[PDB]
């Protein structure tokens, strides 16, 4: 019982984690996007 | 006999060796010592006390 | 007028240091304020040396502080192992020690060779 | 990250080394 | 001869209205200890949920 | 546990941060000496967009 | 001239191997305009708040935290000055003596950002009890854009 209470609370932190690892995915693929636009803005930049 | 033999080279020679006053030398958390300011059986101390 | 065909090694050079330089003024800057969207920042501390295993680390120190003053009396003041040696002091020392060890070394205190 | 009214076990943890404490406790 | 001024009844109301929330000086304030309270990870602290 | 306390040195990495604490009657101080330098991030395409810019 | 530039410009067009070069030296250039080096350097100390708000905790609240990055590998250099001292936050599973003479080093990465509460954990005076510790953690590009731009003289 003891053990059964223990796996199910390493359970969640091993949720907790996980979504955490998935919300800090979004904001440093939207960086790279961002750095993305800025880099097209520079190409057009030194083109015109 | 060598006992005897350094019974009589005893307090004859002389070290005119002073000691720069390093702070492992010469340890002073209280002030002097229990019976005076210099060391127990210490006739000539060789710690600079000037530093220079 | 000279030609690539007729130009020498020094004045392409030279040409090939004014073409870059005119451009890359205008795309980065002059001093390089302009970049500050792509640059990295990263932080450097002292690296793990080997000789040092044990948790008390006292002795890194130490030998990091004497190893600068063995490089500036040895390569100079300016040889790039010795900012290294510098920088690594003062990444594992306090500062309280250190100052000691200054004063110690003015007072004429200091037991190294140098 | 702070301790809590009436609490029995330990505080919850921010290092894999403080769980991977924790985890051996409860194997004991 | 002390008794604190944490433990009147007007701090206790004014922080059962805050919570078990830290504030930060470099970042928004964050929820005290995630896993016995059972906040989710993608939620952070009050300021940064921004309750639908 | 054996294998716990030897896991406690966890040197296998480049550190990135140094913090001397020290410990006083009756408070703590806290102190760092560390350099910050920049790196350009990932600069082979700007080396291509001023390829292409003088290509041109 | 101007004609010899154009003509640097054709060998650029023509020439893989001196677009290269050239390529190469256009990267030497640009490594010029990135900043240096500069020192980031602190010294600040940790009291005990005597009189707290709601929101902060009596006993363990400081006026001035620690502020640390998360997924970071950092060594804490721990020692003391006059008596013994422990540095311990239960929180990140860390528990070290500070002696006077020693320096005792820490590697420590925390995995969430927070704020973990500490005390000392070793007797040391008439005011033990009053010598908490606050660990202030935020994320990486934080403490490297904004936290130590706090420290540049
Ligand atoms: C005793 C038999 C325990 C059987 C299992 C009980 C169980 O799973 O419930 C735990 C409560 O344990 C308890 O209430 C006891 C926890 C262990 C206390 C150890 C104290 C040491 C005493 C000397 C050794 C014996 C849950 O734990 P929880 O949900 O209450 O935990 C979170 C607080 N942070
Ligand atoms: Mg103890």
């Amino acid at each position: 019982a003891w053990k059964t209470w223990h796996w199910n609370e390493k359970r969640y932190i091993a949720q907790y984690y996980a979504d955490m690892a998935r919300r800090e995915a979004r904001e440093d693929a939207a960086r790279k996007s961002a750095l993305a636009d800025k880099y097209k803005q520079l190409e057009e930049e030194l083109l015109s | 006999a060598f006992m005897l033999y350094d019974f009589a080279v005893g307090l004859e020679e002389e070290h005119h060796v002073t000691i720069p006053p390093y702070p492992w030398m010469r340890i002073r958390r209280l002030p002097g010592m229990p019976w005076g300011q210099d060391g127990l059986f210490e006739g000539h101390p060789r710690v600079a006390t000037t530093w220079p | 007028k000279p030609t690539l065909e007729s130009l020498s090694a020094d004045e392409l050079e030279e040409l090939k240091n004014e073409v870059v330089s005119e451009v890359v003024d205008k795309i980065a800057g002059e001093d390089g304020t302009k970049l500050a969207d792509f640059l990295e920042p990263e932080l450097i501390t002292a690296p793990y040396d080997p000789r040092f295993p044990n948790r008390n680390q006292a002795r890194h120190c130490f030998v990091r502080f004497n190893e600068y003053y063995k490089c500036l009396y040895e390569r100079g003041e300016e040889h790039p192992r010795c900012q290294f040696y510098q920088k690594a002091y003062q990444s594992l020392c306090p500062s309280e020690w250190v100052e000691s060890w200054q004063e110690l070394r003015e007072k004429g205190l200091w037991t190294g060779k140098y | 990250d702070s301790p809590q009214p009436w609490q029995l076990l330990f505080q919850d943890t921010a290092t894999s080394t403080a769980q991977a404490m924790i985890d051996l406790h409860h194997d004991i | 001869t002390y008794r604190p001024e944490s433990l009147s009844k007007e701090f206790l109301e004014e922080q059962a209205k805050i919570g078990e929330v830290a504030q930060r000086m470099n970042a928004p304030p964050v929820y005290l200890n995630p896993f016995t309270n059972r906040i989710p990870g993608s939620i952070l602290g009050p300021e940064d949920a921004k309750p639908e | 546990s054996l294998t716990l306390i030897y896991s406690l040195d966890q040197h296998t990495e480049r550190p990135g941060l140094t913090v001397k604490i020290i410990g006083r009657q009756w408070y703590w101080s806290y102190e760092m000496h560390d350099h910050l330098q920049h790196k350009l991030l990932d600069p082979d395409r700007l080396v291509g967009i001023a390829e292409k810019a003088l290509v041109k | 001239m101007s004609e010899s530039k154009d003509q640097l410009k054709e060998k650029l067009k023509a020439d893989p191997s001196f677009r290269a070069e050239l390529k190469d030296r256009i990267k030497n250039a640009l490594l010029s305009k990135v900043p240096a080096s500069v020192p980031i350097s602190y010294n600040f100390d940790s009291y005990m708040l005597t009189e707290v708000q709601p929101g902060q905790l009596r006993v363990l609240e400081v006026d001035e935290r620690l502020v640390l990055p998360t997924n970071t590998l950092i060594r804490l250099l721990v020692t003391a000055s006059d008596v013994l001292h422990s540095w311990a936050v239960p929180a990140l599973g860390v528990k070290m003596d500070a002696v006077p003479g020693r320096l005792n080093q820490v590697w420590m990465s925390i995995n969430r950002e927070g704020v973990f509460y500490g005390q000392c954990s070793e007797l040391c005076g008439a005011n033990h009890s009053f010598m908490p510790i606050v660990v202030e953690a935020i994320s990486p590009r934080q403490f490297l854009t904004e936290y130590v731009k706090k420290w540049i003289s």
